[PDB]
């Protein structure tokens, strides 16, 4: 039983995208299927809701056609079109599964869900660079290292390091925005003995701007 | 449409402890649901029907309530709590979600670490110049950083981000940084980053001279 | 006397096998028949077709065939039941009830060759009578006829044979066994005293007739309507009510059913022409009906699907209730070859359906579907009007296959005798035979 | 005439006291049925925790498996001897006799012992039903009103009996259909009108359908998916099969019967003769319930597996023979338990076995074992109990496979044609008989 | 109610092909698939039949895995493996739907076809030339075109006009093999007054080749 | 496995006429099939069950038979009806198809209508050099193609291909090819093509001059 939904991504205010929800794992028919929003750092709303034979769709108070839900059962898919979108509607969007108890549904099976940032900005490649320690680096039993990811639009960007394989003492602070730029840096903690000596890599991702890249974190000359 | 607001914004209790978190209706409503929300990761339906853990859910786990105010609560919260609790209604049509309540690992104080680092070189190939100050691992999430350039104040091009409560040591880390242009940096030597947190009364200092 | 019983518990179970071989004669016979009637109508009903498209040119020449045409039949109808068998004319199931109590005759050398021929008017014409009441009857007259035929004595054979002859029959005419079983052992069968009536004989009866309309009507259902949606707990009080409705109108509609009936005695007094003459009236009403609005006449079968799917606006189903309401009293009170048992479903699957569609929009949380009313209520005028709850709930069930509504099917068929108990009223087929049993005498 | 015309006019008056009173039953009956139900399981729950804590050594286990059951099993057994003797069995039979006037409600001891008593035959893994001690646990609830109400009357006393039966076949198998259909067909005093208001055991039965719903919900008992259908040509296959249940349904009737006679010996009728003879029948189940559960325990869960076709024509015929023994065995030995659930998983394997044949024998009739497998599920009721409507239409309420109504009649009508021609009686009727003539004398 | 098998082709002798064939428009489920096959010219020769569970799957008198059906209701698709290919195998091949009247089944829907010529040939797309009127063209009443369609490998094409538009008057030669290559001509006769002045079009698909080409009827200039 | 065999295996008869087909069995079957067939398209269920016309069978049509011999037929058979009976048994496992009956129309004379068509431009420009000649919609379908070289006899490289008689029309189509390099093609002018048909006697040609 899985809900996987896409289509969220990048829009200009005053557009339109189609949110997808491919459903597998389950019948689709029998269930009432649903969307709710959350907002970046605010809670859940419920958007709306579609029975089997869609003879039935709400929303939640929202007018005429801002949203129009449907679905169509013959690919267990479900669908959420937003036109004439605004700031209000960037938030991570879900999909859900509606099912009931004594017989006040509830929100069954969710879905990882699609975010969907409602920008005029324009996307941007990433710029990263090595945050290695000072030349009076007072290297003791521990090292930190990290590695800055900034200027680049929109959200996100996947930092790991030599590949995921250090993911101990690993750190990926949340991404702050400004002038229409998005900046974050990424914090990873090793063995002194084990830094210098080693190859400590940070390889950043931006699947937006299409970019990849990977900073060798080397000694301050 | 229901205002369902859940009663602690926050909150922080060692493992093993009982908790309680409340959520109160504007008017009524009858089989409240829960849903937990680990970062990351889509909400999990948990508790229904004001009190019928799902099928997986912890026996530590109970619900509660009636018609205005509704309740959850953990016999003896373990660490794998932490997360976000979101109590919903649908007694009253259209349904909705409770501001929710955020579960933490209440551990003991923690010295932050604090590294600095000077622009990197190639940044500097830009007229770009950020100065990064981490301030890793520490508890409570209370902490407070200052910069000083040549020793003077600063808060102008200053960012800070704090991540949220680690998953393990249950520590907070936040960063530091201080924006500028390859000149306004370079007319300067001196670069110190101070942190105040509980665990010390003195803060800790951490800078590095160009020169 | 525990003396007695001790011997009577180890006799139990022992039905002559003469008796059961002779229901399994009768089910098969009344299965043939059940299906001969049904094949017949339909052909008729389709004539009327080629009658009308022949001349859908000229407009006012439709409605003019569209009138003599059921006329035609209809008063043909009448007439085979005046003239040869005024036994018939009606449901048909109270005096099968009443031969049952042995208070009335099973004049089948009579009955038969009239209600059969006779309803082949009435329901070929595209009256508001149902098929039900007419084989039932049909059925017991079978089952009477071998009785007869192998002179099989013992009042066991005569109840019982009338009995399976009434059973096979109603299954045979909803391709509902069950149904037809349930039926006997709550209605049909003499309510107030132990009778030898043998189960085990009926249903081989009823058997044998669904094999029989299995062998002609294999593959179609009369009623598909799909699995509907389910219905949680909070949703259960609504179907409660929609029982308590059909519970205060279940005693009314039968005032005026039998009023009607006492209303319309008196335009032909009693008097042959009176009557097949009112008949073809009645009739080419209907069949012109069956051209400008059917859902108003015709056996109403067609659209209970229609219904529940939620196809007709709260509009068109509030004018196709009281259009029916009106064409089935006026048809069955009219005293014509034909049941009021069919076109009860179509009432009370409209008027749930329409129930439906309120508590819908009334309660958006409940994410309820208009459809389960429209089930919950197919058989429910059944349980206020003839007071047969069981055998609607599971002849509604064993056409509807939706046991996921039983819990509620029940609690609105249950309320729906609550009702009808509790404000007057009672079952309108007993009390058809109390009156012309009572008319049999108080005359004399 | 005259008084019949007054009658048919005043037919359908019941009492709204009376109507009211089947609301109480019903509903008690229901809160009942599920903490039996409820009980019973957690207690072979229990037996989980306590085996897996043995899990290590084998013989411990094989050990603990015996004492858990036996001692639970003489509890059951104990309880009824020494407190209500009228309990210890079906239930039904009593009933059944209690409704013609032939037999006491002693519902302040049957009650509390049938109730208790079961949860350790049952709790500990015997081969015993729960309907019986329900449907019988049931009556003396609906007694237990009649009489803390006093609510005077026959129709009182017929009804309230009855609908405490019914809502206790109907929250026992969550099938209010059955539980009605059953009352009218069997429990009813079979040879003379009666006072029972059927409007009333509805009411009852609901109740009690309620009661089980707001606690069982979104599960079935026997969960099958809809199964293939069953074109005309494959009928006969089902008539066969129908007459063989209606052979031997008489003899498994005989077996029960002399096999509780047989029993009778080794006791006596002595207290620690059975108490004893209790614990040992039962730990013996809860072995088997740990080295073939097929064998064990009520039977429900296999009836899924079998009709799946999951079962070998091999393990078939074992679990067959072995549950018609283990059966027997505990069903027979007086304890408190019911003989109506591990009836079915008889009929279902031993329809399933049927169908595979089949299957094999016609592979152009393109057959699915599964429906044979359910069209014997009730079979072997309308052969031994002989209450074909009550079990076709019980099949029906809880496999859901309307589309095999006219093959689950053809069986089970031809269960009780040879059940009939062939001796036997309703076993249900034939236990009331003998506990009935036994008593005068 | 569709009933569309793929899969087909070329296959070299001692090869294996997996024939699909994708259902829609009814319940997949509830249903006993099954193959028949007509070899060119010959009758049918019922492959073999899998009920829905697939828990049954029966052959003709065939080896041991010469065929393999199997089905992925999940897909409401119907599967067929031939291993070891031979000449006996070259023929037609139908996935039907089964059913029945009183129970001896029979074939419900059969779907459309797929071919399969066993042969150590080339999948070789085919050569469409335009067969417009002579110069001399006595352009009356009614204008016969046509256009040919040679050299390919192996059946089959299906030619069609203006896209199926323009089906009255058309024709379609049976094709004739020649040197390991098949050919065939299309003939469509319309108004004259229809065609100089309107464009007629041939649209011919050669599925194997997985080609698809639409060849313009000009007059000779 | 049962031997349907299907008597007549090519029949004719004029529409209107009352035409009927057998099919016998080497045992014994039941509740036969059969199926149509018609140029083109994959089998259709007609008949089954010995004699139930599948929902849209022209009431023309009836089935029949019984055990060892069954039948089917069309009184007054329509000229839609040409095509290719098939009938088929699944009373015996497993199921078995018949040979099949071809059904063709007799119908009243209709004289053909040549074409001839001058190799395509394209076509040259790759050394091919193909001369067709249609010749649609005649009956019988007896015909005599001959094509005719700058004025002579030439029956080498030409290729002949009927089509199947028509559901609508009853009539038949066939065309000629004739194959050549293009220089053997460009190395002549005259292109003739005679059609020898019974509806006239004196051939139908059609040539074209590269010149
Ligand atoms: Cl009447
Ligand atoms: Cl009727
Ligand atoms: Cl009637
Ligand atoms: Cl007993
Ligand atoms: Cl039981
Ligand atoms: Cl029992």
């Amino acid at each position: 039983v899985r809900l996987l939904e896409s289509g969220g991504g990048l829009v200009q205010p005053g557009g339109s995208l189609k949110l997808s929800c491919a459903a597998s794992g389950f019948d689709y028919s029998r269930y009432w299927m649903s969307w709710v929003r959350q907002a970046p750092g605010k809670g859940l709303k419920w958007i709306g809701e579609i029975n089997p034979v869609s003879s039935t769709i709400n929303y939640t108070p929202s007018l005429k056609d801002k949203f129009i839900i449907s679905r169509d059962n013959a690919k267990d898919t479900l669908y959420l079109q937003i036109s004439k979108v605004r700031s209000e509607d960037t938030a991570l969007y879900y999909c859900a599964r509606l099912y009931y108890g004594y017989g006040y549904w509830y929100f069954d099976v969710w879905g990882a869900g699609t975010t969907v940032t409602v920008s005029s900005a324009k996307t941007t490649p990433p710029s990263v660079y090595p945050l290695a320690p000072g030349s009076a680096a007072a290297a003791a039993s521990m090292v930190t290292l990290g590695c800055l990811v900034k200027g680049y639009f929109p959200e996100p960007v996947t930092v790991t390091w030599n590949s995921g394989s250090l993911a101990a003492g690993v750190h990926t602070f949340p991404a702050v925005l400004q002038a229409a730029l998005y900046t974050l840096s990424s914090s990873v903690t090793v063995p002194s003995s084990s830094w210098p000596s080693e190859t400590v890599t940070c390889n950043v991702a931006h699947p937006a701007s299409s970019t990849k890249v990977d900073k060798k974190i080397v000694p301050r000359a | 449409d229901i205002v369902l607001t859940q009663s602690p914004a926050i909150m922080s209790a060692a493992p093993g402890d009982k908790v309680t978190m409340t959520c109160s209706a504007s008017s009524s409503v009858s089989y409240i649901h829960w849903y937990q929300q680990k970062s990351g990761t889509s909400p999990k339906r948990w508790i229904y029907d004001t009190s019928k853990l799902t099928s997986g859910v912890p026996v530590r786990f109970s619900g509660s309530g009636s018609g205005t105010s509704y309740s959850l609560t953990i016999n003896t919260m373990e660490a794998e709590d932490a997360a976000t609790y979101y109590c919903q209604q649908w007694s009253s049509h259209p349904q909705t979600f409770g501001g929710g309540t955020k579960l933490e690992i209440l551990r003991a104080d923690a010295a932050p670490t604090v590294s600095i680092f000077p622009p990197s070189s190639e940044q500097l190939t830009s007229g770009g110049a950020s100065v990064v100050c981490f301030l890793n691992n520490f508890y409570p999430k209370d902490i407070n950083v200052k910069w000083k350039i040549d020793g003077s104040e600063r808060q102008n091009g200053v960012l800070n981000s704090w991540t949220d409560q680690d998953s393990k040591d249950s520590t907070y880390s936040m960063s530091s940084t201080l924006t500028l242009t390859k000149d306004e940096y370079e007319r300067h030597n001196s670069y110190t980053c101070e942190a105040t947190h509980k665990t010390s009364t003195s803060p800790i200092v951490k800078s590095f001279n160009r020169a | 006397r525990r003396r007695q019983l001790i011997r009577q518990l180890l006799e139990r179970d022992k039905t002559p096998l003469a008796i059961l071989f002779m229901a399994a004669v009768v089910g098969t016979l009344v299965g043939l028949a059940a299906v001969a009637f049904d094949k017949g109508v339909a052909w008729l009903q389709n004539q009327r077709m080629g009658a009308l498209v022949h001349t859908a040119d000229n407009y006012p020449l439709l409605l003019t065939v569209a009138f003599l045409c059921s006329a035609v039949l209809a008063m043909f109808g009448y007439f085979l039941v005046r003239k040869y068998a005024p036994e018939a004319g009606g449901s048909g199931i109270p005096e099968i009830e009443g031969a049952l109590e042995d208070q009335r005759p099973v004049r089948w050398w009579r009955v038969l060759p009239v209600k059969f021929f006779g309803g082949l008017g009435t329901l070929g014409g595209g009256m508001v009578l149902g098929r039900a009441g007419p084989t039932v009857q049909i059925g017991g007259n079978i089952g009477r006829m071998v009785l007869d035929i192998f002179r099989l004595k013992g009042d066991e054979a005569r109840h019982t044979l009338l009995a399976t002859g009434a059973a096979a029959g109603l299954a045979a005419a909803f391709n509902a066994p069950l149904a037809g079983i349930l039926f006997i052992i709550e209605e049909m069968r003499p309510q107030f005293r132990y009778t030898l009536i043998s189960i085990k004989a009926v249903f081989i009866g009823v058997i044998m007739s669904t094999i029989m309309y299995r062998i002609f009507n294999h593959e179609v259902a009369l009623i598909d309507v799909g699995k509907l949606s389910d219905a949680p707990l909070n949703t259960l009080w609504l179907y409660l009510i929609l029982g308590i409705i059909f519970g205060i109108f279940g005693p009314i509609f039968n005032k005026w059913v039998l009023g009607m009936q006492d209303l319309l005695h008196r335009v032909h007094g009693g008097n042959i022409t009176k009557w097949v003459l009112m008949g073809g009236a009645i009739g080419g009403l209907c069949g012109l009906l069956g051209f400008v609005a059917p859902a108003t006449s015709g056996g109403g079968f067609n659209l209970i699907p229609i219904a529940t799917a939620g196809n007709f606006s709260m509009g068109m189903l509030v004018f196709i209730f009281v259009a029916r309401v009106i064409t089935t009293l006026l048809c069955f009170s009219s005293g014509a070859p034909g049941g009021i048992f069919a076109p009860m479903l179509a009432l009370g699957t409209v008027l749930g359906t329409a129930f439906g569609m309120v508590a819908v929009e009334l309660f958006p949380q409940y994410h309820l579907e208009a459809g389960t009313f429209a089930i919950a209520g197919m058989g429910a005028l059944l349980a206020a009007s003839i007071r047969a709850p069981l055998t609607g709930i599971i002849l509604v069930l064993e056409m509807t296959d939706n046991y996921q509504l039983i819990l509620p099917m029940i609690i609105t068929g249950l309320g729906a005798t609550l009702l009808a108990q509790f404000t007057g009223g009672k079952p309108l087929y007993s009390a058809i035979l109390a009156r012309t049993l009572a008319k049999q005498e108080a005359e004399q």
